[PDB]
């Protein structure tokens, strides 16, 4: 239910009650439990800018 | 790539190129990590010997091709290459993300479009591109695709592209990336697999469905 509406406000992975967000390898879940923060200069899936 | 546009510098950094002994490209790949490249199993039959170019040239240590690959249907068209020397990430050289399977099925595969890229032919009966190109391809309804196709479409394949509009991947792009953008992050969703010609009317591009192989990929990268 909840992940099917704007992805539960998660930046990346959403699972369900309540919403639980997670992130790909090389990212850390932000304090807000929604956003995904890179750990290095070349995280996966980002264009190089 | 027929149609689409050239990638800006840094816009398509996960692209790899498989090159023969004379430094001529014949297939694409996707950077997954410093040591691993995703490509199509059918690309393993295109040259006697090959290496991988990013952006630097890297030799292959191990070829891990799917045990169920069939040349007749292109079912299970997936391989992973482990490189002898690690890739240095830098401008134009960075990996695409591997999604979680459940989320990828429910959320990525249900986006309207993905992005295919490569150095392959710019017309079915034309020449390869010197510059890297990209193309946004709509996901295509499975029933629509089965209706269009002279050959079997399995659960390990999906279709993307256009019915009549003259844009598609082509010879020399195969093995290359199909990625899906989700809030500015690009996830691996496909491998350029096959098509009946390139950009033909009433025909789509056919892609290896990566969601079917996420466990297999994790196992192969250990
Ligand atoms: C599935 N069956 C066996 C019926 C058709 C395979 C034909 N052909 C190839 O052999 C590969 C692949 C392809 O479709 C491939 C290819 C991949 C994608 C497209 C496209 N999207 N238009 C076209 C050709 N060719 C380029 C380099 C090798 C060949
Ligand atoms: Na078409």
């Amino acid at each position: 239910k909840l992940c099917s509406l704007d992805n539960g406000d998660c930046d990346q992975f959403c699972h369900e009650n309540s919403v639980v967000c997670s992130c790909a390898r090389g990212y850390t879940l932000a304090d807000n439990g929604k956003a995904c923060i890179p750990t290095g200069p070349y995280p996966c899936g980002k264009q190089t800018l | 790539i027929v149609g689409g546009q050239e990638c800006k510098d840094g816009e398509c950094p996960w692209q790899a190129l498989l090159i023969n002994e004379e430094n001529e490209g014949f297939c694409g790949g996707t950077i997954l990590s410093e040591f691993y490249i995703l490509t199509a199993a059918h690309c393993l039959y295109q040259a006697k010997r090959f290496k991988v170019r990013v952006g630097a040239v890297h030799e292959v240590e191990v070829v891990i091709k799917h045990n169920r690959f069939t040349k007749e249907t292109y079912d299970f068209d997936i391989a992973v290459l482990r490189l002898k020397t690690p890739i240095t990430f830098r401008m134009n050289v960075a990996p695409a993300c591997l999604p979680e399977r459940d989320w990828a099925e429910s959320t990525l595969m249900t986006q309207k479009t993905g992005i295919v890229s490569g150095f392959g032919r710019t017309h079915e009966k034309g020449e390869q591109s010197t510059r890297l190109k990209m193309l946004e391809v709509p996901y295509v309804d499975r029933n629509s695709c089965k209706l269009s196709s002279s050959f079997i479409i399995t659960q390990n394949m999906f279709c993307a592209g256009y019915d009549t509009k003259q844009e598609d991947a082509c010879q020399g792009d195969s093995g290359g990336p199909h990625v899906t953008r989700f809030k500015d992050t690009y996830f691996v969703t496909g491998i350029v697999s096959w098509g009946e010609g390139c950009a033909r009317k009433g025909k789509y591009g056919i892609y290896t469905k990566v969601t079917a192989f996420l466990k297999w990929i994790d196992r192969s990268m250990k």
